[PDB]
């Protein structure tokens, strides 16, 4: 539902990078470039952002 | 005790053995208010 | 029948990783200090949460879990803190704890991000790593959150929130001079980063009376400790384990009579 | 409850003692140490040092169950040597090795206070 704070395998901090990923993609950077610029390299830390579905933005549509 | 309407979220004290309806909204689904005794968690 | 004279040589040094090389030692010692960077280096982290009002989307035990994995600056004051099970105080005291506090309320219509810039502490030595911002939860107009947390001291055998390191690389013998591993077709394998072979060779020639030396390390860090004090605190922690076991032993073969 | 607290893996209880000696009766000059609340990190560091002694005939260790926390070490030496001797001489050689490596390391990081290049 929300980006995890740590990669499950390494332990590298991945939580703060979510907004940036959307922005780089928005800028039209190709996905491969965006991930590298964020600096993730190992293919265990790239799976974190590449395969994340953000469900928290759809539970904010229901009035409290 | 104190109940919360299911539509307008306006708290209203319902007395024992009394019909279940809101006020200013006329609604019939009530949610009980969260307790005030405190419970502690672990980040683990 | 005695020890060795290992020699260290650092290659890189940044604020998030160290590359070095340990020559002239045994494989068992070069590995036993690879498991100490991970498990037995002490560090600070949150371990006690109490929620007063949570009307967000995530339940109470979701937020109590995303808080413990936030890394706190544990640079210098980890050596002054007792273990809360050893300290002679009550449940908590400023000698074995650090108290945090969060309180956020959303009033405007635009959504609100509850980052880690809201964790407000009392001791100016331990703060979350901000000197971007880790996201904790998002709030809608009319929702709020407020809590109190304490941050204890421990290491990585308790819980994986107390280890101070990301991936820890390690490798030795970049070419199969010892044939510890056996390739079926040695031509399809990429050449290692540390290799010294030619561009048209696959393995070094086999030598039977060999022994593994010159181990290569690369230690990253999550943000709590500097990458060079993760190593200094590991060697100083492993030495103090053997030094304490030798006490119990000599206390046993002395009470043998 | 089936679930066990995490501190049971390294924290000693009240009645337990960390180390225990027993003499093996099948062969002479053999002993069997049983360290408590320990694992491969310490078990393996000892065995490799005992083999470097030219007066030790046997040395090994095992964790009898991965879900309990206890190791076992067996040593056998020549008839003019003692297993308790070979054990404590091994430890003082590890400590003399780690404290040395710490000095050579702390020098290497301050070897580039500003930088060598
Ligand atoms: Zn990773
Ligand atoms: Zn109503
Ligand atoms: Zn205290």
């Amino acid at each position: 539902m929300i980006i995890p704070v740590r990669c499950f395998t390494c332990g590298k901090i991945v939580g703060n990078k979510w907004e940036a990923y959307l922005g780089l993609l928005q800028a039209e950077y190709t996905e491969g470039d965006a991930l590298d610029a964020l600096g993730l390299k190992r293919y265990c830390c790239r799976r974190m952002l590449l395969a994340h579905v953000d469900l928290i933005e759809k539970l904010l549509n229901y009035a409290p | 005790m104190i109940y919360i309407c299911g539509e307008c979220h306006t708290e209203n004290e319902i007395k024992s053995r009394d019909p279940i309806r809101c006020r200013e909204c006329g609604y019939r689904i009530m949610y009980k208010k969260r307790t005030k005794r405190l419970v502690v968690f672990d980040a683990r | 029948p005695y020890a060795n004279q290992p020699t260290v040589r650092i290659t890189e040094l940044t604020d998030e990783n160290v590359k070095f090389i340990i020559e002239n030692t045994d494989l068992a010692v070069a590995n036993s200090i690879r498991r100490v960077f991970i498990a037995e280096v002490p560090i600070i982290a949150i371990d006690w949460v109490q929620i007063d009002a949570n009307s967000s989307v995530l339940h109470d035990e979701f937020i109590a879990h995303r808080l413990g994995l936030i890394p706190l600056t544990s640079d210098d004051i980890v050596d002054k803190l007792q273990y809360s099970r050893d300290c002679t105080c009550e449940e908590f005291c400023p000698e074995c704890s650090v108290e945090f506090t969060l309180d956020v309320r959303c009033n405007e219509d635009q959504t609100r991000h509850v980052t880690s810039r809201d964790l407000i502490s009392n001791s100016p030595r331990v703060i979350p790593v901000t000197s971007d911002d880790i996201l904790i939860v998002k709030l809608r107009k009319g929702q709020e959150l407020r809590l109190r947390a304490y941050a204890k001291k421990g290491f990585g055998k308790e819980h994986a929130k107390w280890n101070p390191t990301a991936g820890v690389a390690f490798e030795y013998d970049p070419d199969n001079a010892l044939r510890h591993t056996v390739y079926p077709k040695p031509e399809e394998w990429p050449k290692s980063e540390y290799s010294e072979l030619d561009e048209d060779e696959s393995q070094a020639p086999y030598d039977p009376n060999g022994k593994p030396e010159r181990f290569y390390y690369n230690v990253e860090s999550c943000g709590s400790l500097r990458p060079e004090t993760i190593v200094l605190s590991a060697l100083s922690g492993l030495k103090k384990k053997l030094s304490d076991l030798q006490t119990q032993l000599s206390h046993e073969i002395q009470s043998d009579v | 409850m089936n679930a066990p607290p995490a501190f049971e893996s390294f924290l000693l209880f009240e009645g337990e003692k960390k180390i225990t000696i027993n003499k093996d009766t099948k062969v002479p000059n053999a002993c069997l140490f049983t360290i408590n609340k320990e694992d491969h990190t310490l078990g393996n560091i000892i065995k490799s040092q005992l083999l470097k002694d030219p007066q030790v005939l046997f040395a090994g260790y095992k964790v009898p169950h991965p879900l309990e926390h206890k190791i076992i070490i067996r040593v056998q030496t020549t008839p003019d040597y003692s297993p308790q001797e070979a054990f404590t001489n091994a430890i003082t050689d590890l400590i003399s090795e780690l404290s040395l490596l710490e000095e050579r390391f702390r020098v290497a990081i301050k070897d580039k206070q500003e930088g060598i290049e």
